[PDB]
């Protein structure tokens, strides 16, 4: 009984959810980092999936999830939510991870 | 000969694990080793059975589960069927022949009892999640991805049965069957064994935690909560197992129990490495047609192979062979979840001016 | 040979009971004969523990007992403790590697399991009630008495675990092993099995019943009434047990399994007529044995001995062998209770006036 979801990116536009993408960002932001669990994060999470779910309400979620986790057995989470956050806040500003040109940003600005 | 009632009266206390007399009375005031015996009391207060579960809220969350879900649920349950399915008869037919002391055969008939009821309540989880479970037992034997790793455990099984039919039949020595040669080597003898051993220490600590994960995954999501209560009771058992499987080797590898045996453990010590080693393998492999359809929230095929290297090495060490993969800290800590149990008003002035400003 | 995991997807439910292929997939969905299911399902659900059960009272009474009822009583145990020693790991060893269909290799197994709890509640009873264990159990194994029937017993046994080995290892033929020859033949195993079955039914169905009277003796006196509730639970398995073995032997008989099994139990009649009366004779025997020193309120020598013959025509009709005793009643009724288990005032003057005096 597969519902085969939508998810809401970020230019409004809808495709299949794809947990992969999850993964990807949460492995790429636990990189290095010592005591930490991709797979905490996810089922701490508690992320409800409904059809239409904006892509920066799963994100914001994960970085919670991931912000909870901080602890002395595990003191590298500061770093892996932190990782998230930076992330979340590129796209919220640029649409994308790399920033512009020093110049065209304060020409805009 | 084997025989079922040995004649000779012999103090039990001082013969070993395996290939001395084999057990005539069955007494359980002593013991040579008495963590067998704690592990007969300790199996007999876990009795549980399947049917004091509920699972009926199971058959509903596996209905609504993806497409994919369902094939990594069900996929993990035929291999766990087929697990504890060579587990309910091998202890008794491959061990029983060779035991020596009391207390060690009644374990290993108390370890094999507690798999049937493994092996009964997988028939419950199938039974009340599925409309027809005769599809979900006739894909075991047929389907090419699970009975590949059948043979690979049932053969270190099979060899140890047929020797010890020889060993038993013609006794040690070099004899012609048939007018071709077959010797009979005792040390050969305890080689399979101690090798077997090893394999079963593998299936129990590391194959089966492997499935463990998977099935209390889904129960961390809240979802097929009656499987996870049943596979909960299993995973309790297991440890009794995989105890069970690590005494004997290490009695067996210390010399304390048999010196012949010490120096027989040290020729296996490579064949031991490469066993274990290739478990892991062979699990990490299953994982990745476990989620070849896709993956699910908390685990995927990277997650679970860390899992395989993290308990490998955790396993190994325990047995005293060499750590294959690098040090890992756990990659699915939810896991160990599941496999354990004014102001006083009062001044003094006259101390106040015994200050300085 | 033997495999412990077959590779042939076979349809379990057409399947003999024995020397088909060897089970591979455990499932409890379907059976081919259900009574072997429902003995599992009635086995596990008397699981007993030995320690739950209060032997501390027995003590005082076993030490005021006159000195020729310790040796009736300690007899009786120490022929129990033996006789379900080899109940213990026998069918294991004996049967597990000819079963065929799964519902059957779960029972074996679980009868086996079960008698090692009735080894253990042995052990219970006897340092509950003597001071020195090992004055029990060191007499077991050299017995006079106990060793005629103990390596008789183990010899049915015996044998059929060697032929079943030499059919593994070299398969149906005429064989030639160390110069000597050797001839298998599966006819011949068959006829091991069925004589091994019947002299098990024996064993469980009217050597231990002959135990049950004297354990049940003392207590219908109010004596030794811990280890009679402890006897009084195994009698409730040792009823499952026989009525296994008697649907064995009469599946067997009737042919419904193996159409040349019929014929083979018709050659054997005569065998497992004498293995019967030899069994009851030998039961006379040690009842001689126990009361050589005299007797006790409600058992004597030839109560004990009507009751073998008693339970002895019972038991072999079950199996379709005829009766070697005279017709009888129950010389000891008492065992049943442990093996089984105003006025309406209103008148009508005219219905009376309808009357003539
Ligand atoms: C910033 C950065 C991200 N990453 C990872 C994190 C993200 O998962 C991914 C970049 O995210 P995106 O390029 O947005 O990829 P996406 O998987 O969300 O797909 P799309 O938006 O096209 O549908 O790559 C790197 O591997 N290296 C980097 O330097
Ligand atoms: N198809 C999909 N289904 C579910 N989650 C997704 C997804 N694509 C991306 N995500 C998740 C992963 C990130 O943690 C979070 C933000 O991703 P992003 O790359 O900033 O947004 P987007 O890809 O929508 O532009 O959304
Ligand atoms: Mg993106």
């Amino acid at each position: 009984m597969n519902q085969n979801l939508l998810v809401t990116k970020r230019d409004g536009s809808t495709e299949r959810i794809n947990l992969d993408k999850i993964h990807r960002v949460l492995d790429w932001a636990a990189e290095g980092l010592h005591n930490v669990s991709i797979s905490q994060v996810e089922l701490r999470s508690h992320i409800q999936f409904y059809d239409g779910i904006k892509t920066s309400d799963i994100h914001e979620t994960i970085i919670k999830a991931a912000a909870d986790l901080i602890s002395r057995d595990a003191p590298d989470y500061q770093y892996l939510a932190a990782r998230l956050a930076i992330f979340h806040l590129r796209k919220k500003a640029y649409g994308q991870f790399e920033p512009p040109a020093l110049y065209d940003h304060v020409v805009k600005m | 000969a084997y025989t079922t009632f040995s004649q000779t009266k012999n103090d039990q206390l001082k013969e070993p694990m395996f290939f001395g007399q084999p057990v005539n009375v069955a007494r359980y005031d002593q013991q040579k080793y008495d963590i067998f015996e704690k592990l007969i009391e300790k199996q007999l207060s876990f009795f549980w059975r399947p049917e004091e579960v509920d699972v009926s809220r199971d058959r509903i969350d596996y209905q609504a589960l993806p497409e994919h879900e369902k094939h990594i649920f069900i996929s993990n349950l035929k291999y766990q069927t087929l697990l504890d399915s060579i587990q309910g008869r091998s202890p008794n037919v491959a061990l029983l022949p060779l035991i020596s002391i009391p207390e060690l055969e009644t374990w290993v008939e108390t370890w094999a009892f507690s798999e049937t009821i493994h092996s009964r309540s997988y028939t419950h989880i199938i039974r009340n999640i599925v409309n027809d479970p005769s599809v979900v037992f006739d894909d075991i034997v047929t389907n090419e991805q699970i009975q590949k790793r059948a043979e690979g455990i049932s053969s270190y099984y099979d060899e140890l049965i047929e020797m010890t039919s020889y060993w038993h039949l013609l006794g040690e020595g070099t004899h012609t069957v048939n007018g071709k040669t077959v010797t009979v080597s005792l040390r050969e003898l305890k080689k399979k064994l101690y090798l077997c051993l090893m394999s079963v220490n593998a299936l129990e600590a590391i194959r089966f935690y492997v499935s463990f994960a998977c099935s209390f995954a889904f129960a961390e999501r809240e979802l097929m909560e009656g499987n996870a209560k049943i596979i909960r009771l299993i995973a309790r058992d297991e440890a009794l197992h995989l105890t069970g499987t690590q005494h004997m080797l290490n009695l067996l590898r210390s010399g304390a129990d048999d010196p012949e045996m010490a120096e027989i453990a040290e020729e296996c010590k490579q064949e031991c490495y490469d066993l274990f080693v290739q478990a892991a393998q062979q699990e990490k492999d299953w994982a990745d047609y476990l989620f070849r359809d896709g993956s699910m929230i908390g685990l995927n095929k990277d997650i679970l192979c860390q899992y395989v290297e993290y308990i490998t090495n955790i396993r190994m060490q325990a047995v005293g062979l060499d750590l294959p993969f690098q040090t890992r800290s756990n990659p699915i800590p939810w896991i160990n979840t599941w496999l354990v149990s004014q102001i006083d008003s009062e001044v003094d002035t006259d101390d106040l001016s015994n200050f300085q400003l």
